[PDB]
RNA sequence: GGCCGCAAGGUUAAAACUCAAAUGAAUUGACGGGGGCCCGCACAAGCGGUGGAGCAUGUGGUUUAAUUCGAUGCAACGCGAAGAACCUUACCUGGUCUUGACAUCCACGGAAGUUUUCAGAGAUGAGAAUGUGCCUUCGGGAACCGUGAGACAGGUGCUGCAUGGCUGUCGUCAGCUCGUGUUGUGAAAUGUUGGGUUAAGUCCCGCAACGAGCGCAACCCUUAUCCUUUGUUGCCAGCGGUCCGGCCGGGAACUCAAAGGAGACUGCCAGUGAUAAACUGGAGGAAGGUGGGGAUGACGUCAAGUCAUCAUGGCCCUUACGACCAGGGCUACACACGUGCUACAAUGGCGCAUACAAAGAGAAGCGACCUCGCGAGAGCAAGCGGACCUCAUAAAGUGCGUCGUAGUCCGGAUUGGAGUCUGCAACUCGACUCCAUGAAGUCGGAAUCGCUAGUAAUCGUGGAUCAGAAUGCCACGGUGAAUACGU
């Protein structure tokens, strides 16, 4: 697993965001399971979902690039800001966090 | 401006020399607010001088007293792209202060076995100077000569005001009369 | 000052009582009460003991 | 920026207090608590309800309270049975015996605290209302005060920010201690939110309750008496 | 705030009492100053101990009204902000605004 | 593509595509390293602190089973959560409950309650003894406890961009606004700008502008010169005992307490100016220009902060985002920062002698004399609810001896040992006292901050909060400066 946030340092801005997962490989032909967690009253209101419509996203995503089978995915935690953030955003960046982790980790 | 005008802060003489030009030399010694401290170490220091010069404690004084602090000092600042430092006369009383600070200053110089002897060292130093400070400052005088440089403006000072001018400073801005 | 934060600020206010020994030394029947109230109350508070 | 409530300034130089008793240290606070007690125990009777708001005193070795009234009548009831109700239920509530309390208010529209609320119910609730304010002032004008100033926020509208209206008449100075007057603040709740009403009167130049000083020894304090002079 | 902080303290007064409180008036004489051993060992001291909680450490309290802790006054049993309003608001006799 | 020229170059002059405007003008808001002008400790003219050293303390970082956060240049960091062993408590481990610790309707069994043993970390569970109350028609009913269901309670749990109430801050800054008339097709202008003047849309003068409201300013608290009534828990001039406390006979001149009254308006005189307002100078006055200080924060704003006072909508768990108990954590650690403390001494330290305060708390509390101990403190105990008492010879300061720059006769972090204290309990992790030990520190970089006089600088005291426990916060009195040209 992991975790990722798109926030910057250098423009005044933040651009703020931000999840962290656990993704663990399954016995095989489990399939794709799935887990929130921030979903009980925080991230949820369309936000939980979306993290699951990201899920469904991010499997035109990877690095041979498609499809997840197996593995659980958890939402563990994340930080959106109010004035940016919308359900979505969180979803974009959740295959994104799914992506990059997947890289960290090997396929 | 600031606005706002008001100057010095009104000083009572401090009781031992009647003066408030004494404290004013007490504070000048003093640090924190012990006055009482600090009036003995002045009195202790110029007693010693002080013994250190002359054979009294007043005659230093004013030896230090004349250092070391002036007459002239330097006003800032700035003048087209840059600042400098231009003289001009201190402030009448400050100064001081000028300073009683650069007596006292430093010191402090320092040294160390009491204030203080450090007085103080120093009037011995300063003061005879060659004191520090008197040294001090000559730095005032530095510079500030440096600077000599100058400062008026920069033009519109040396700028723009012409008077009488020989400058054309501040005045409005004037032709014939109505 | 705030329910929340802060510097700085804070807050000030006052409260506070008069007092206190009118303070009288002795009772009566009409200081009696009061006597009765002043306490009956609440304004006012009052004691009345020698100690 | 922020204000004073006009109040509470204020007390002690223009206004009574709120609550009127002795307590503290050993007994403040507690008490004070019971209180609050009554508030929050008699009041939920009150709400039903033309009480704008009541004044708790406490004498005592009794509560307590004093109800301005708004209304009167819909609180004393048939051959005052409730006033009797009331309270008993002070109580309840607490330690001591508890009398209600009797309060007059008012000209109702005076008030603010009745007036707010009037505009609260109306906005609890919801009514088209908006409006309400204009209104409420006129109203208040109007019966009496020399100004009122209304505000009403939360969220207006119904929404999903936030918000804020006023309106206001005749005013109504700010800074002139002080005085007085008044005045407030009141809100809350409904199905979108909680919901805000302030009021604030001018009386005009006119004295208070008290206040602040007294009236002059010295007529207080006079010489010609004897004493001390102790301590005997 | 919590109904269950309120509550706790409220039982704990409470409890405690029973216990601290009558306990205390004994420690301390059973350990500490003192104590004889027979005590303090502990046992005797146990007293102390099994009521914990009730003792005054905890007792705290805190508010109340809000109950909340850790910003109350305490001398009027009161939140604080609450002090503050309230104060405006009048609901305390004789407290005002602040000024000097 | 054509045309002109030796030619660079000139000239005539499109289209496909693409955007939803581009463009002239004027008004309002806002801005300038454009002009004019006024002010603020804004800067100078100065004084003193701050950065380096060690510590106090909050935030960030790293870490952890857990280290509850929110806030985050101004608008955050000794702030809200003013005093985290526990409780408080958010968090972790382990134990453990599910109509519930708290709460309402209804029914069924028991009065509430008291006493008591044992297992267990305790929660919790089981056993034993004991009371039979209150209202009453003595039928029955209520209180309080236990059990049970549909509801439902509970939630320091999210959302401050759902919202109220409350607050920061520009900033006590001098502004803000409406009605009517006039003026512009309009934004809007006029008034609110101009002239004199001010702390100021303050005051006065004057014009197609006029009329009116809020802010500025008074009121109201505080400080102190004066007039006056009064006299203990206060005072003491002339009288008196007391080997010197108004203790007490005595006294009311006086202090003080706190109640009422007087005073300041550029009023008055002289000068300037529009014979205005105002300002400068002077007398009178305790004080001269709201005498000084405070409360007071308009209109408007950061799409500011507040789910952690409180309120309350939305969303959500109750198989718990509930709740009980023991232990742990909030306090860990090669880091960095914001804010605070303390030292480096000699107009300082140390030992002895020694002078002059304000304020505040105290009914399971404060406390002298006296007794015990090196001492924290404890014992004994007058007094008191404080104008009646204690902290208390307040310290700096004043008198005398001593130190000579030596890392000291300074500093005294660290660190060993022992004693005292509250509390269920001081292991991680509290406070106080005694003995011993011992380090950085020689007045500190790029740099920076508070202050215009009873101020700063500098010395001590008290309180909230508080079982106990500040170098922060709030308030107090002592000593008490330097300098202010210039703009």
């Amino acid at each position: 697993k992991a975790e990722y946030t798109i926030h910057i340092e250098v423009p005044p801005n933040p651009f703020w965001a931000s999840v962290g997962l656990s993704i663990e490989p399954l016995p095989i032909g489990s399939g794709v399971q799935y887990e929130s967690r921030v979903s009980l009253g925080y991230l949820n209101q369309s936000f939980q979902n979306a993290v699951m419509e990201g899920v469904l996203y991010g499997c035109e995503q990877g690095l041979y690039g498609w499809k997840v089978t197996d593995c659980k995915i958890c939402f563990e935690y994340g930080l959106y800001y109010s004035p940016v953030s919308t359900p979505a955003d969180f979803r974009l960046l959740s295959p994104i966090v799914l992506e990059q982790a997947l890289k960290k980790a090997g396929t | 401006p600031r606005r706002r005008v008001i100057g010095q802060r009104k000083i009572l003489p401090d009781p031992k020399f009647g003066s408030e030009l004494l404290a004013k030399f007490v504070n000048i010694l003093m640090v924190d607010g012990k006055k009482s401290t600090a009036e003995s170490i002045v009195y202790s220091a110029l007693e010693t001088l002080a013994q250190r010069s002359g054979k009294s404690e007043l005659e230093a004084f004013e030896v230090a007293l004349e250092n070391v602090r002036p007459t002239v000092e330097v006003k800032s600042r700035r003048v087209g792209g840059s600042t400098y430092q231009v003289p001009v006369e201190v402030r009448p009383v400050r100064r001081n202060a000028l300073a009683m600070r650069w007596i006292v200053e430093a010191a402090r110089k320092r040294g160390d076995k009491s204030m203080a002897l450090r007085l103080a060292n120093e009037l011995s130093d300063a003061a005879e100077n060659k004191g520090t400070a008197v040294k001090k400052r000559e730095d005032v005088h530095r510079m500030a000569e440096a600077n000599k440089a100058f400062a008026h403006y920069r033009w519109l000072s040396l700028r723009s005001f012409s008077h009488q001018a020989g400058a054309s400073s501040k005045q409005p801005a004037l032709g014939y009369l109505n | 000052i705030s329910p929340h934060v802060n510097k700085d600020a804070r807050d000030q206010y006052e409260i506070r009582t008069h007092l206190r020994l009118v303070d009288i030394v002795e009772p009566t029947e009409k200081t009696v009460d009061a006597l009765m109230r002043l306490d009956l109350a609440a304004g006012v508070d009052v004691q009345i003991s020698l100690g | 920026g922020q204000k004073v409530h006009p109040n509470g300034i204020r007390l002690g130089i223009v206004k009574p207090w709120n609550s009127t008793w002795f307590a503290n240290t050993k007994e403040f606070a507690d008490n004070l608590d019971s209180d609050f007690k009554v508030r929050q125990y008699l009041t939920k009777e009150l709400a039903k309800a033309s009480v704008s708001r009541i004044v708790i005193e406490r004498p005592a070795k009794s509560i307590r309270v004093t109800i301005h009234t708004a209304r009167p009548g819909i609180v004393i009831g048939k051959k005052g049975e409730d006033v009797e109700k009331l309270r008993k239920v002070v109580a309840d509530i607490a330690g001591v015996p508890a009398q209600i309390n009797i309060a007059e208010v008012r000209k109702p529209e005076l008030d603010a605290k009745l007036v707010a609320d009037s505009i609260t119910s109306q906005l609890e609730r919801r009514v088209m209302f908006r409006r309400a304010m204009k209104r409420a002032v006129q109203n208040a004008m109007r019966l009496g005060a020399k100004g009122i100033k209304v505000e009403v926020s939360g969220r207006l509208g119904g929404a999903e920010i936030a918000r804020t209206e006023w309106y206001r008449e005749g005013r109504v100075p700010l800074h002139t201690l002080r005085a007085d007057i008044d005045y407030n603040t009141s809100e809350a709740h409904t199905t979108y939110g909680v919901i805000g009403v302030k009021v604030w009167i001018f009386k005009g130049e006119i004295l208070g309750g008290m206040a602040a000083v007294e009236q002059p020894e010295k007529p207080a304090a006079q010489p010609k008496k004897q004493q001390r002079k102790g301590r005997k | 705030a919590k109904q269950s902080m309120k509550a706790r303290e409220v039982k704990r007064v409470a409890l405690a009492d029973k216990y601290f409180a009558k306990r205390a008036e004994l420690k301390a004489i059973i350990s500490d100053v003192n104590a004889s051993d027979e005590d303090r060992w502990n046992a005797v001291l146990k007293l102390q101990t099994l009521p914990r909680d009730s003792s005054p450490s905890r007792q705290r309290n805190r508010c109340r009204q809000t109950g909340r802790p850790h910003g109350f006054l305490r001398k009027f049993g009161l939140s604080r902000i609450k002090v503050r309003e309230a104060a405006m608001r009048g609901e305390i006799p004789g407290l005002k605004k602040a000024s000097w």
